[PDB]
């Protein structure tokens, strides 16, 4: 699914 | 855009605002993270607000399995 603000730090 | 789309009042009882927000997912610093509802022409909705855990978002967001909200998942597809 896309998403947003689902990146590692 | 950066921040059009992030503000919106995702669902009936969206509790993100850009007046109070704070970072809830490890993933999150200064957005709240979303994900895509494919119901209909589809919709942005925040994770937090979907009661989503942090493993369950991030798994979705890894894959291409196509996401429904709360208010949503209940339909006939
Ligand atoms: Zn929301
Ligand atoms: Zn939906």
């Amino acid at each position: 699914a896309r998403t947003k603000q689902t990146a590692r730090k | 855009s950066p921040e059009f789309g992030y503000w919106i009042t995702c669902c009936p009882t969206c509790d993100v605002d850009i007046n109070t927000w704070v970072p809830f997912y490890s993933t999150e610093l200064n957005k709240p993270a979303m994900i895509y509802c494919s119901h209909g022409d589809g919709h942005w909705v925040h994770a937090q607000c979907m009661d989503l855990e942090e493993r369950t978002l991030i798994h979705l967001s890894e894959g291409s399995n196509k996401y429904y909200c709360n208010e949503h998942v209940q339909i006939a597809r």
